[PDB]
DNA sequence: GTCCGAAGAGATTCAGAG
DNA sequence: CTCTGAATCTCTTCCTCGTGTGGTCAGGAC
RNA sequence: GCAGAGGUUCUAGCUACACCCUCUAUAAAAAACUAAGGACCACACGA
C-alpha cells in the first residue's frame, strides 16, 4: 500500500509473521485469492490444516 | 430572476412550438424540435444545458467563485461577444483543470479504499447477533432524501 | 488591391469590423528574441556580448594578469540547414572571440600593461535558429519553447487560511532574484516577523537588520513612531501629539490649555481630533500607569554612574518609572503601538531575537546556512556579503529592479543588481503596512508579475553559467602568470561552454521535440508559453490558482488553446497579437482613443498598465469615427468587466480576433461553441496529418493564409518576378528589374524539399502552385507545403456531412465515413518511417554491410543489391531485409513486423578510414552528379543573365544587329560602342568573366569535396545506413478523426457508397455525424460551420454548372461579384471589374470546388448573412434537406441537416495502435515489455485490474494473469506446451517477480522465508 | 468546510477538522474550575 | 538465486533503523536520534563501560571531552567511536532485564507522555526479545548483494554495457570497504581511518536508501541512484509495478468503436489481433487436424495466414470468452467478457449498451483485451465476467 | 595483462505555567 | 519545575494505462 | 529421446522451450528442419 520502509522495518524488528488469509497477500504470492472461485479451495486448505 | 424568466419563456416557446391542425380548429402539443426531443427524452442534454444554449447563459463566476455583476446576455445560437467568451472561458478552464486533478485524486482515493478493505471477504452464512442498526429515512432538515 | 496568389482564389470574407493592425509575424517571439541574443546590445539589455563583458574581466591575486574582452564573431555555418537535417550534426556556428590577455608591469600594478596579445580564440558552438524559428540539434528540428516564470521582484503573498489553524491571514513577503537566493519575510502566527533565506529554517527579522550593521536604536527609529515624553517638575508632564487619536478610548482625563476635552468612558471622535489639532496642543495629563504600558525606544544610562537605565525595547514599569524619574533624564521616547494604525511587530521579534550584535547575527546566519563548522567571523561576514551584497551571486536583472521599485512605489527604474539596506528596510516596511491594512497584496497569476523568458534569455543564462565555469578555469590557470609563453587561447577551453550550451539545446527541460505534422502545429508549438521548466512550476506542484485564467490573460495569453490533461493551464499558448515587452512582460496592441473618436495609433500595453486604462470591446459600433452609439459600451475596468460611458473610455481593442491564439483563430464560428469544446478542437487541430492532396477549408477564418505563409512549410517568394522554370522539385524565379541586385544578378532558385520524414513521421512535401510564366511578388507563396493549398492552411479535408443517427454506427461520438471517401483517395496520408542501422567497431573485423548474408534464400537477396542495401523503391513488407550488417562470428536490419510500403531513400553515411561499398559508391556518385547538375544549372543561366547585362551596354546606343551574334558566345563584349575606353573595359570584363567561371568551378569542387568527406559520427561506428520506409495509411474502421469544433470521433464502418443516404439529387453524404454530441458537448458552432459549408458548396456548384456547360465570362463574372457583395457590411468589397477577364475564369476554376468563406473568429457571419448566402444558391434556407435512405430507399421524416464540415484526420491512427502479443520477450523480472510495450509486449494488467477482477471472484483468471500468463516462467512454458496439446491445465508456481522482491528485501538484512 | 471529493477523503481519513466541536465524555454539571489560568476549564 | 556477502571492514549502521520514522534505534538505545547519528557518523564519541568515571554507559561526548575523560581515567573509561560503538552498546544491553525494569518503572511513572513513550519502548523490547533476533543484528556487519541477474548490465550500443544504477552503488561500497581494509592493514592514523569509515557508512546508507540522509550520491547523469529501498517503495517499486500489476501475455489493445449488429454477449475483434492472440490455440488445433506436424510448421502456416487458418480460428473462438478492459477501470463493471466475433479492420467493436458501464466514449478510446486460457478460467469468465451475467 | 506545493501525519524541541 | 500541550522539522503520496519521441549510463598510469 | 557422440544438409545440432534414428564407448543407408534476448529519467500528448 504505502510507507513500505516503515511497515517493513516494524515487521522486521517485531519478528512479524504473515498468515496470508487475504486478497492482496495471495495476489502478491500468486496463489488463489480467498474470495471467489478460490474461496472453496482456501476453505479446503484451512480445513486440512 | 431575468435568467429564470428567459428560461421559462424559452421553454414555453420550445416545448410546445408545434401548433398543429386538429381536423378543424388549432391545437398545440409537445413540440418535435429536434433539440427539444434530445433534451426532454433524456437522450442527451439537460434543461439547464438547453437553456444556456438557447436562452441566457445566466451568470458565471470569477476564478474564486464570486460571480460577475454583468452576465452573459447572448447565447450560443446567436453570436457571443468577446468579453462574454472570456468570462465563459474562466469557468470552462476552471472545470477542466478541476476534472483532471479530480481524476488524479479519485484514483488515489480508490486505491486507498480498496487497500483498506481488501481482506474483508464474506465467510459465514450467519453471525447469530441480534445487534444491528436502527436504520431510518434520512431527514436533514428538508424533506426525505432517501425514503 | 490583391497579390497575384489570392487574385486566383480570393477568399470570401465576412466581418464588419475593419481590421486596423494586420496579423504580425507569428514567430516574432522566437526569431526576434534569438536575433537579440546574437547581437552587441549595450545598456544592460540581453545580448551574448553582454554576458561576455560581464564575465571576462578576471582579477588575479599577485598574478598581475587580467583578461579583456574585445569582440565576438559567429563563423559561417559548417553545413546548411538541410544538410544538417540529413546528417544529424547541429546547425551551429563557431564562436570566435577576440580575447585580450594583459599583464600589468611588475613592481607597479597601478601602471599600464607591459605585454598584451590578441588572438581569435575559440569559445564553442552556438546552435543557430533557422528562418522557420527552429533549432536542429541532433539533425531533428528541435524547437525551443519560451518559458513563463515568476518575474524577479518583491512579492507580498497572502497565504490565507492555511496555517495557525485560525483563519488569521498572515502576510509573507518574498523577493525573488533573477540569479541568487530567494529571500522570504514571513509573519509568525504569533505576529513576529521572520526572515527565511532560501526557504530554510525560520529566523527572526532583526538578525538581517543587525547583519546590516544596524543597532536596536537605529532599527526602532526606522520602524516606529516615537511618542515624546518630558520630565517636568509636575509629575513629568506627558506629551501626546493629537495625530495618534485614530479611534482610541480615553482611559484618562484628556485635558490641555486648562480645558477638559475627552473624559472617562469615551473614545476620541474625528471631530474631537480636529478640535485638539486646532487647539495647537502637544502636552496632556495622563496617569503614570499609561506610560507604564509603553516601551522605551532609545538606550539610556545614568550619567551619574554610566549604568544602563534600560536597554532598547524594554517595557516601562513602576520601578523603571522611578529609575527614569530619579535619574534626571528628561528625555523619554516610547514606541507608538496600535492594533489599527501601527502594530508593534518588530518589538516582539527583538523580544524573540537571540542574537544581540552584528557578529552574533553573522554567526547565526552562517549556522543556519552552513551548519556544523565553527562560524568564523571572516567566514560568516564573507557569506553574508556574498549572499546578498555581491553582484557575483545576487544580480537582480534590470527587470527585477524595475518590478521591485514599481512594487515599492519608488520612482526610479534602473539601478544596481544588488540589495541595498534601503531595499531590505523598504520591503520590511511594506510588509508591515500590508499587515496594517495600508497597501494590498498581489496575486502571482497576474500577468504583470509573470515574465516570459524566450530562447535568447534562457540560452544566455546557460551560456553565462558555462562562462563562470570557464572563468573559474581561467583563474586556476592564472595562478601561474606565465608571460610571452601562451597566446590568448590556451588558458581557456571551449569544452565547458560547448557542454553547457549543447545540454541546454539538447537534453534539457525545454528543448522540446517539435511536433512537425501541420503548419498550425509548427506555429503553435513555437508560440507555446510553458510555465514548466527550470525555475518554474511542475505538473504536480501546480495548484488550482495558477491553472485558472487570470483576468489579465485577455489579449496577452489565449484562454482557449491549452493542452488538456495533466499540464492544463501551465502550457498555455501565446495569443495572436501579444508581442513580448522589452523587459519580458506581455504587451498587447491597443488603439489610442482620443476624446470622442478612436484613433488608429497602436499602443502596446502591459497588464499593469492595462488595469489603469479603460479598454472598450472590439465588437462595438465605431465606424472609424469612434463615438460608440452605445452610451453604456462594455469596457474592461481594473480587471473587471464594467460598462462605462462613451467618453470615459481611453483605449480600445485592436481587432475582434485578438484574445485567442492562432491555434484557436483557425476555428470558424468560435463565437458559438463552448470554450471546453473550443479548447478540445484547438488542441486536436494541431494533431492533423498532411493529406494526400490538400483541400482548402470551405469555411476558414481568413488568417489561415497568414499562418501558412509565416511558417516555413510554404516556400515564399522573397524576390518578386516571373516564374522562369517551374518543376515538381525546383522553382526557378526570373527576378524583375525593379527588385534586381545591382550587379551579378540573375535568378533565385527555390529548391523545394520533396518527401522528407517529419518529426511525427508525416510527409513534409511541397507542391509548386504556379506555372511557367506566372508572375509572383514579394511575400508571395510558391510551394504549398504539407497541409497547404494555394498559400492557405488546409490541415484536413472537407466533405458532405449529415447530422442523423444512422443505425447506431455513429452511436456515441463515432464518425461514419462513406466508402466514397476512401474510393476517391480523399484521406490517404503518407507516413515516412526511418530505419537506422550502424556499423560498429567490433573486435576481429568490424561490422561490414555486405549482401554475403548466410542462411538466407534468394528471396532475401531479391530486394537487396549486390552490396547488401535494398534498391530504392522496393515494396518491402514485414520481416524483409534492408541492410546487410554482417557481424564477426548476421545482424541484418529487417523491416519490423507490421510496417509495410515502399522505401523511398537510403542514406549511407561514412566516416573517414573505411572505403564506401558498392551501394555507397553509387549513392555518392548520384549525389555528386546531382550537386554538379544544380551547380551547372546555376552557372549557365547566371552567365546568360551576365551576358544580358553586358549585352545591355551593347544595346545602350551601340546596338549591333549581326555584330552581336557574330562573335562567339563566350565573348559578347568586344564590339562597337561610343566610349573610347569601353573596349578595354570589355576586355577586362572578359578577364573578370574567366575569373567568374573559375570561382564557379571552385564552388563546385568545394561542394563536391564537402560531399566526398568522411562523415564523422559517434565514437565507435564505421558507417551508418539510414533507410526510409514510406507507408501509405488511409481511412479504416478505427482511425481517430475530428472536425475543428472539438467534435472528436472515430471511424466506425466504411459504409458502401450505396448504403449512404442520398438527397433528392442523389449525391450521397460522405459522413453521418451523431447529432446527440451537439447539445451536451456544447459546440453549436459546428452546425453553423455545416450550414456555411453547405452554402459555400452551393456557390461552388452554381458556378460549376455555368462553367461545366460553357457560359460567357460576363454571366459568371456578375454571379461571382454578387456572391462577394451579398454581405451586409463586409469589409472585403471584392470587385471583379478590375480582373483581366481571363483570370476571372481561373478564379472560377479554383472556385468551382466551393466558394471559400472566411469568418473572423469573433466577427463571423450572423444568421442573416449565412441565410442570404444560402438563398443565393439554389439551396433551402432552413439548411436541412430530405435525405432519402440509402438502403430502404424511403424518405427520412424530419428533414436532416446536410453541409460541408471541414473534417480533419487526427494522427492517432489505429494500425499503429492495433497491438497484440501471444508470447515474446521477457525481462530480468520476467515482465514481458517492462519499459515500453512497443517491443511486441503484452498489455499491463494494471493495479486496478486485479481489484476489478477479484471483485467478481475470478481467482482462477487472476491466478492465470499474475502467475502463469505473466511471471512463472517454468509454469508459463509448461502451460504453453500444455495448450499446444489441447489440454488447458495450469500450474501455479512462484511468481518470479515475487522471487525478485524476496531477494531484494532479503538483500538488506531483513530475513524473509517462505516458512511452512 | 468543503463539499467535494476532499470531503469524502477527509471523512474516510477520519481527519479531525482544524476547528472541531468539543464534547464532554461524562454527563453532569458544567463549571469553570480554574480562572482561565492559561485556558478555561470545564469540570463535570 | 545465488547471493554474495560483503565482509565490511567495520560494522555499519542500518539506515532502515537510523533516521527512520519508526526510529527503532532511538527507542531501543533510549538515545536521541541526533546523538545516535553523531556517534555513528563519527562526529562525537559514545562511551561504553565508563565504570568509575562520571560518564555512564549511555553518554555522548565530543572529542575535547574525550581527551578530558582520557585524563580522568586512562583505560578503564572507554569511548568507542562510530558504528562499532553502537554495536558494543547493543551487546552490553540485555533485553529481558531491561524489559522487566522498564515494566517496573512503567507501573509507577504515570506521566501520560512518559507513559506513551515507555509503552512504545516496552512494546519494542518485548516484541524484540520474544522474536528470535538479537539487537546486534540491527548493525549490519555483513552486507549481502542482489543476485547478479536481478541487477544486470543491459545494453550493447553507445557505451557498450551501461549500468543498472545499483552496480555502481555496490561498487562504491566495495571500493570503500577495500580502502578501509587497506588502511587497517597499514594502521593509518586514526583521523583518516575515521574519515574512511564515515564515508563507508555513508556509502552503505546510499546503497540501503539513497536519500535518507543528506545529499543523495550521484556519479551518473546528475540524478539520484535507484537504491534498494527505491526498487521496493513507491509506484515504481516492485510491489506495485511488478507484483500487483504484472503485464500479461495473450493480451492486446486497439481504439474501440460501436457495432449495432453485435449481440450483448459479443464484441468485435480484428482478425489480425485475434490471430496474434490465440496462436497457441491455433497451433493446437492445427496439430490435431494434421495440417501441420511441428510447432515450426504451425508457425509458418499461421505466419502465412492461409485460408485453412481462418476457418480454424473461427472454430477455436466458438465459445471462448475474452476479457475486454478499459485502461482507467474503477468499478468491477469496468472489465467484462464477450464471445468475440471475427470481423475485419483494426478496431475492437464494443456493444453500445455495455459502454455505459465501461464509460466508453468512442472518440479514440483504447481498450485492452485479455484472453483467459485454462478451461476453468474460460468457464469462470463465462459465468461471471460475461456482460449478460452482471447487468445489475 | 592487470589494477586504482500541499496535506497530512507523525516524530521531536520550546516554553510557560504549575 | 515538568509535563499536557504549543510549536518545529521531516517524510510519504499523490488515476492508470498506452502511442510514442528522444536523452542517459566506470582513463590514463605503472 | 533426458547422462555423450554420429548421420544424409550448412560451422555446429546431445529435447536447450526446441524437430527424426541408433548404442553405452563404435559413426552411416535417409527425405520435412534450426538460434532460448534484454534497463532508468525528461518531453509531446491521448481516455
Ligand atoms: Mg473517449
Amino acid at each position: 500500500f504505502q510507507e513500505t520502509t516503515r511497515v517493513l522495518t516494524e515487521a522486521a524488528v517485531a519478528g512479524k509473521r504473515d498468515e496470508l488469509r487475504g486478497l492482496k497477500e495471495n495476489v502478491i504470492v500468486g496463489r488463489l485469492i480467498p474470495a471467489g472461485t478460490g474461496y472453496a479451495y482456501h476453505q479446503d486448505r484451512m480445513r486440512r490444516r | 430572476a431575468a435568467n429564470d424568466r428567459v428560461s421559462k419563456a424559452m421553454m414555453d416557446n420550445l416545448q410546445t412550438e408545434t401548433v398543429i391542425n386538429r381536423d378543424g380548429q388549432e391545437e398545440k402539443q409537445v413540440s418535435f424540435n429536434s433539440i427539444y426531443m434530445m433534451a426532454d427524452s433524456g437522450a442527451r442534454g439537460s434543461a439547464a444545458q438547453i437553456r444556456q444554449l438557447a436562452g441566457m447563459r445566466g451568470l458565471m463566476a470569477k476564478p474564486d467563485g464570486s460571480i460577475i455583476e454583468t452576465p452573459i446576455t447572448a447565447n450560443f445560437r446567436e453570436g457571443l461577444n468577446v468579453l462574454q467568451y472570456f468570462i465563459s472561458t474562466h469557468g470552462a478552464r476552471k472545470g477542466l483543470a478541476d476534472t483532471a486533478l479530480k481524476t488524479a485524486n479519485s484514483g488515489y482515493l480508490t486505491r486507498r479504499l480498496v487497500d483498506v478493505a481488501q481482506d474483508l471477504v464474506v465467510t459465514e452464512d450467519d453471525c447469530g447477533t441480534h445487534e444491528g442498526i436502527m436504520m431510518t429515512p434520512v431527514i436533514e432538515g428538508g424533506d426525505v432524501k432517501e425514503p | 488591391v490583391y497579390s497575384y496568389t489570392e487574385k486566383k482564389r480570393i477568399r470570401k470574407d465576412f466581418g464588419k469590423r475593419p481590421q486596423v493592425l494586420d496579423v504580425p509575424y507569428l514567430l516574432s517571439i522566437q526569431l526576434d528574441s534569438f536575433q537579440k541574443f546574437i547581437e552587441q546590445d549595450p545598456e544592460g539589455q540581453y545580448g551574448l556580448e553582454a554576458a561576455f563583458r560581464s564575465v571576462f574581466p578576471i582579477q588575479s591575486y599577485s598574478g598581475n594578469s587580467e583578461l579583456q574582452y574585445v569582440s565576438y564573431r559567429l563563423g559561417e555555418p559548417v553545413f546548411d540547414v538541410q544538410e544538417c537535417q540529413i546528417r544529424g550534426v547541429t546547425y551551429s556556428a563557431p564562436l570566435r572571440v577576440k580575447l585580450r590577455l594583459v599583464i600589468y608591469e611588475r613592481e607597479a600594478p597601478e601602471g599600464t600593461v607591459k605585454d598584451i596579445k590578441e588572438q581569435e580564440v575559440y569559445m564553442g558552438e552556438i546552435p543557430l535558429m533557422t528562418d522557420n524559428g527552429t533549432f536542429v540539434i541532433n539533425g531533428t528540428e528541435r524547437v525551443i519553447v519560451s518559458q513563463l516564470h515568476r518575474s524577479p521582484g518583491v512579492f507580498f503573498d497572502s497565504d490565507k487560511g492555511k496555517t495557525h489553524s485560525s483563519g488569521k491571514v498572515l502576510y509573507n513577503a518574498r523577493i525573488i532574484p533573477y540569479r541568487g537566493s530567494w529571500l522570504d519575510f514571513e509573519f509568525d502566527p504569533k505576529d513576529n516577523l521572520f526572515v527565511r533565506i532560501d526557504r530554510r529554517r525560520k529566523l527572526p527579522a532583526t538578525i538581517i537588520l543587525r547583519a546590516l550593521n544596524y543597532t536596536t536604536e537605529q532599527i526602532l527609529d526606522l520602524f516606529f513612531e516615537k511618542v515624546i515624553f518630558e520630565i517636568r517638575d509636575n509629575k513629568l508632564q506627558m506629551e501626546l501629539v493629537p495625530e495618534r487619536l485614530r479611534g482610541e478610548t480615553a482611559s484618562f482625563d484628556i485635558e490641555a490649555n486648562g480645558k477638559v476635552y475627552v473624559e472617562k468612558g469615551r473614545r476620541i471622535t474625528a471631530r474631537h481630533i480636529r478640535q485638539l489639532e486646532k487647539d495647537d496642543v502637544k502636552l496632556i495629563e495622563v496617569p503614570v500607569e499609561y506610560i507604564a504600558g509603553k516601551v522605551v525606544a532609545k538606550d539610556y544610562i545614568d550619567e551619574s554612574t554610566g549604568e544602563l537605565i534600560c536597554a532598547a525595547n524594554m517595557e516601562l514599569s513602576l520601578d523603571l518609572l522611578a529609575k527614569l524619574s530619579q535619574s534626571g533624564h528628561k528625555r523619554i521616547e516610547t514606541l507608538f503601538t496600535n492594533d489599527l494604525d501601527h502594530g508593534p511587530y518588530i518589538s516582539e521579534t527583538l523580544r524573540v531575537d537571540p542574537t544581540n550584535d552584528r557578529l552574533s547575527a553573522l554567526v547565526e546566519i552562517y549556522r543556519m546556512m552552513r551548519p556544523g563548522e565553527p562560524p568564523t567571523r571572516e567566514a560568516a561576514e564573507s557569506l553574508f556579503e556574498n549572499l546578498f551584497f555581491s553582484e557575483d551571486r545576487y544580480d537582480l536583472s534590470a527587470v527585477g529592479r524595475m518590478k521591485f521599485n514599481r512594487s515599492l512605489l519608488r520612482e526610479e527604474i534602473e539601478g544596481s543588481g544588488i540589495l541595498s539596506k534601503d531595499d531590505i528596510i523598504d520591503v520590511m516596511k511594506k510588509l508591515i503596512d500590508i499587515r496594517n491594512g495600508k497597501g494590498e497584496v498581489d496575486d502571482i497569476d497576474h500577468l504583470g508579475n509573470r515574465r516570459i523568458r524566450s530562447v535568447g534569455e534562457m540560452a544566455e543564462n546557460q551560456f553565462r553559467v558555462g562562462l563562470v565555469r570557464v572563468e573559474r578555469a581561467v583563474k586556476e590557470r592564472l595562478s601561474l602568470g606565465d608571460l610571452d609563453t601562451l597566446m590568448p587561447q590556451d588558458m581557456i577551453n571551449a569544452k565547458p561552454i560547448s557542454a553547457a550550451v549543447k545540454e541546454f539545446f539538447g537534453s534539457s527541460q525545454l528543448s522540446q521535440f517539435m511536433d512537425q505534422n501541420n503548419p498550425l502545429s509548427e506555429i503553435t508549438h513555437k508560440r507555446r508559453i510553458s510555465a514548466l521548466g527550470p525555475g518554474g512550476l511542475t505538473r504536480e506542484r501546480a495548484g488550482f490558482e495558477v491553472r485558472d485564467v487570470h483576468p489579465t490573460h485577455y489579449g496577452r495569453v489565449c484562454p482557449i488553446e491549452t493542452p488538456e490533461g495533466p499540464n492544463i493551464g501551465l502550457i498555455n499558448s501565446l495569443s495572436v497579437y501579444a508581442q513580448t515587452n522589452e523587459y519580458g512582460f506581455l504587451e498587447t496592441p491597443y488603439r489610442k482613443v482620443t476624446d470622442g473618436v478612436v484613433t488608429d495609433e497602436i499602443h502596446y500595453l502591459s497588464a499593469i498598465e492595462e488595469g489603469n486604462y479603460v479598454i472598450a470591446q472590439a465588437n462595438s459600433n465605431l465606424d472609424e469615427e469612434g463615438h460608440f452609439v452605445e452610451d453604456l459600451v462594455t469596457c474592461r475596468s481594473k480587471g473587471e468587466s464594467s460598462l462605462f460611458s462613451r467618453d470615459q473610455v481611453d483605449y480600445m481593442d485592436v481587432s475582434t480576433q485578438q484574445v485567442v491564439s492562432v491555434g484557436a483563430s483557425l476555428i470558424p464560428f468560435l463565437e458559438h461553441d463552448d470554450a471546453n469544446r473550443a479548447l478540445m478542437g484547438a488542441n486536436m487541430q494541431r494533431q492533423a496529418v498532411p493529406t494526400l492532396r490538400a483541400d482548402k477549408p470551405l469555411v476558414g477564418t481568413g488568417m489561415e493564409r497568414a499562418v501558412a505563409v509565416d511558417s516555413g512549410v510554404t516556400a515564399v517568394a522573397k524576390r518578386g518576378g516571373v516564374v522562369q522554370y517551374v518543376d515538381a522539385s525546383r522553382i526557378v524565379i526570373k527576378v524583375n528589374e525593379d527588385e534586381m541586385y545591382p550587379g551579378e544578378a540573375g535568378i533565385d532558385i527555390y529548391n523545394l524539399t520533396k518527401y522528407t520524414r517529419s518529426n511525427q513521421n508525416t510527409c513534409i512535401n511541397q507542391m509548386p502552385c504556379v506555372s511557367l510564366g506566372e508572375p509572383v511578388e514579394r511575400g508571395d507563396v510558391l510551394a504549398d507545403g504539407p497541409s497547404t493549398d494555394l498559400g492557405e492552411l488546409a490541415l484536413g479535408q472537407n466533405m458532405r456531412v449529415a447530422f442523423m443517427p444512422w443505425n447506431g454506427y455513429n452511436f456515441e461520438d463515432s464518425i461514419l465515413v462513406s466508402e466514397r471517401v476512401v474510393q476517391e483517395d480523399r484521406f490517404t496520408t503518407i507516413h515516412i518511417q526511418e530505419l537506422a542501422c550502424v556499423s560498429r567497431d567490433t573486435k576481429l573485423g568490424p561490422e561490414e554491410i555486405t549482401a554475403d548474408i548466410p542462411n538466407v534464400g534468394e528471396a532475401a537477396l531479391s530486394k537487396l543489391d549486390e552490396s547488401g542495401i535494398v534498391y530504392i523503391g522496393a515494396e518491402v513488407t514485414g520481416g524483409d531485409i534492408l541492410v546487410g550488417k554482417v557481424t564477426p562470428k548476421d545482424s541484418s536490419l529487417r523491416v519490423p513486423n507490421g510496417v509495410s510500403g515502399t522505401v523511398i531513400d537510403v542514406q549511407v553515411f561514412t566516416r573517414d578510414g573505411v572505403e564506401k561499398d558498392k551501394r555507397a559508391l553509387e549513392i555518392e556518385e548520384m549525389q555528386l552528379k546531382q550537386a554538379k547538375k544544380d551547380l551547372s544549372e546555376e552557372l549557365q543561366i547566371l552567365e546568360a543573365g551576365l551576358f544580358s547585362r553586358i549585352r545591355a551596354v551593347l544595346v545602350a546606343g551601340g546596338v549591333e544587329a549581326e555584330k552581336l551574334d557574330k562573335l562567339p558566345r563566350d565573348r559578347w563584349l568586344e564590339l562597337g560602342l561610343t566610349d573610347e575606353e569601353k573596349q578595354n573595359q570589355l576586355e577586362q570584363l572578359a578577364e573578370q568573366y574567366d575569373e567568374l567561371k573559375h570561382e564557379f568551378e571552385k564552388k563546385l569542387e568545394a561542394k563536391r569535396r564537402k560531399i566526398t568527406q568522411g562523415d564523422d559520427l559517434a565514437p565507435g561506428v564505421l558507417k551508418i545506413v539510414k533507410v526510409y520506409l514510406a507507408v501509405k495509411r488511409r481511412i479504416q474502421p478505427g482511425d481517430k478523426m475530428a472536425g475543428r469544433h472539438g467534435n472528436k470521433g472515430v471511424i466506425s464502418k466504411i459504409n458502401p457508397i450505396e448504403d449512404m443516404p442520398y438527397d433528392e439529387n442523389g449525391t450521397p453524404v460522405d459522413i453521418v455525424l451523431n447529432p446527440l454530441g451537439v447539445p451536451s458537448r456544447m459546440n453549436i458552432g459546428q452546425i453553423l460551420e455545416t450550414h456555411l459549408g453547405m452554402a459555400a458548396k452551393g456557390i461552388g456548384d452554381k458556378i460549376n454548372a455555368m462553367l461545366k456547360q460553357q457560359q460567357e465570362v460576363a454571366k459568371l463574372r456578375e454571379f461571382i461579384q454578387r456572391a462577394y457583395d451579398l454581405g451586409a457590411d463586409v469589409r472585403q468589397k471584392v470587385d471583379l471589374s478590375t480582373f483581366s477577364d481571363e483570370e476571372v475564369m481561373r478564379l472560377a476554376e479554383n472556385l468551382r470546388k466551393g466558394m471559400p468563406i472566411a469568418t473572423p473568429v469573433f466577427d463571423g457571419a450572423k444568421e442573416a448573412e449565412i441565410k442570404e448566402l444560402l438563398k443565393l444558391g439554389d439551396l433551402p434556407t432552413s439548411g436541412q434537406i430530405r435525405l432519402y435512405d440509402g438502403r430502404t430507399g424511403e424518405q427520412f421524416e424530419r428533414p436532416v441537416t446536410v453541409g460541408y464540415m471541414y473534417m480533419l484526420k487526427l494522427n492517432h491512427l489505429v494500425d499503429d495502435k492495433m497491438h497484440a502479443r501471444s508470447t515474446g520477450s521477457y525481462s530480468l523480472v520476467t515482465q514481458q515489455p517492462l519499459g515500453g510495450k512497443a517491443q511486441f509486449g503484452g498489455q499491463r494488467f494494471g493495479e486496478m485490474e486485479v481489484w476489478a477482477l477479484e471483485a467478481y471472484g475470478a481467482a482462477y483468471t487472476l491466478q492465470e494473469m499474475l502467475t502463469v500468463k505473466s511471471d512463472d516462467v517454468n509454469g508459463r512454458t509448461k502451460m504453453y506446451k500444455n495448450i499446444v496439446d489441447g489440454n488447458h491445465q495450469m500450474e501455479p508456481g512462484m511468481p518470479e517477480s515475487f522471487n525478485v522482491l524476496l531477494k531484494e528485501i532479503r538483500s538488506l538484512g531483513i530475513n524473509i522465508e517462505l516458512e511452512d | 468546510i468543503t463539499g467535494g471529493l476532499p470531503r469524502v477523503a477527509d471523512l474516510f481519513e477520519a481527519r479531525r477538522p482544524k476547528e472541531p466541536a468539543i464534547l464532554a465524555e461524562i454527563s453532569g454539571i458544567v463549571s469553570f474550575g480554574k480562572e482561565t489560568k492559561g485556558k478555561r476549564r470545564l469540570v463535570i | 538465486e545465488r547471493m554474495g556477502h560483503i565482509e565490511l571492514a567495520s560494522p555499519t549502521a542500518h539506515i532502515w533503523f537510523l533516521k527512520s520514522l519508526p526510529s527503532r534505534i532511538g527507542l531501543l538505545l533510549d538515545m536521541p536520534l541526533r546523538d545516535i547519528e553523531r556517534v555513528l557518523y563519527f562526529e562525537s564519541y559514545v562511551v561504553i563501560e565508563g565504570g568509575m568515571t562520571n560518564l555512564e554507559r549511555q553518554q555522548i561526548l565530543t572529542e575535547e571531552q574525550y581527551l578530558d575523560a582520557l585524563e580522568e581515567f586512562g583505560d578503564e573509561f572507554d569511548a568507542k567511536m562510530g558504528a562499532e560503538a553502537i554495536q558494543a552498546l547493543l551487546k552490553s544491553m540485555d533485553l529481558e532485564q531491561e524489559c522487566e525494569q522498564l515494566r517496573e518503572e512503567l507501573n509507577e511513572t504515570n506521566s501520560e507522555t512518559k507513559r506513551k513513550k515507555l509503552t512504545k519502548r516496552i512494546k519494542l523490547l518485548e516484541a524484540f526479545v520474544q522474536s528470535g533476533n538479537k539487537p546486534e543484528w540491527m548493525i549490519l556487519t555483513v552486507l549481502p548483494v542482489l543476485p547478479p541477474d536481478l541487477r544486470p548490465l543491459v545494453p550493447l550500443d553507445g557505451g557498450r554495457f551501461a549500468t543498472s544504477d545499483l552496480n555502481d552503488l555496490y561498487r562504491r561500497v566495495i571500493n570503500r570497504n577495500n580502502r578501509l581494509k587497506r588502511l587497517l592493514d597499514l594502521a593509518a592514523p586514526d583521523i583518516i581511518v575515521r574519515n574512511e569509515k564515515r564515508m563507508l557508512q555513508e556509502a552503505v546508507d546510499a546503497l540501503l536508501d539513497n536519500g535518507r540522509r543528506g545529499r543523495a550520491i550521484t556519479g551518473s547523469n546528475k540524478r539520484p541512484l535507484k537504491s534498494l529501498a527505491d526498487m521496493i517503495k513507491g509506484k515504481q517499486g516492485r510491489f506495485r509495478q511488478n507484483l500487483l500489476g504484472k503485464r500479461v501475455d495473450y493480451s492486446g489493445r486497439s481504439v474501440i468503436t460501436v457495432g449495432p449488429y453485435l449481440r450483448l454477449h459479443q464484441c468485435g475483434l480484428p482478425k489480425k489481433m485475434a490471430l496474434e492472440l490465440f496462436k497457441p490455440f491455433i497451433y493446437g488445433k492445427l496439430e490435431l487436424r494434421g495440417l501441420a506436424t511441428t510447432i515450426k510448421a504451425a508457425k509458418k502456416m499461421v505466419e502465412r495466414e492461409e485460408a485453412v487458418v481462418w476457418d480454424i480460428l473461427d472454430e477455436v473462438i466458438r465459445e471462448h470468452p475474452v476479457l475486454l478492459n478499459r485502461a482507467p477501470t474503477l468499478h468491477r463493471l469496468g472489465i467484462q467478457a464477450f464471445e468475440p466475433v471475427l470481423i475485419e479492420g483494426k478496431a475492437i467493436q464494443l456493444h453500445p449498451l455495455v459502454c455505459a458501464a465501461y464509460n466508453a466514449d468512442f472518440d479514440g478510446d483504447q481498450m485492452a483485451v485479455h484472453v483467459p486460457l485454462t478451461l476453468e478460467a474460460q468457464l469462470e469468465a463465462r459465468a461471471l465476467m460475461m456482460s449478460t451475467n452482471n447487468i445489475l
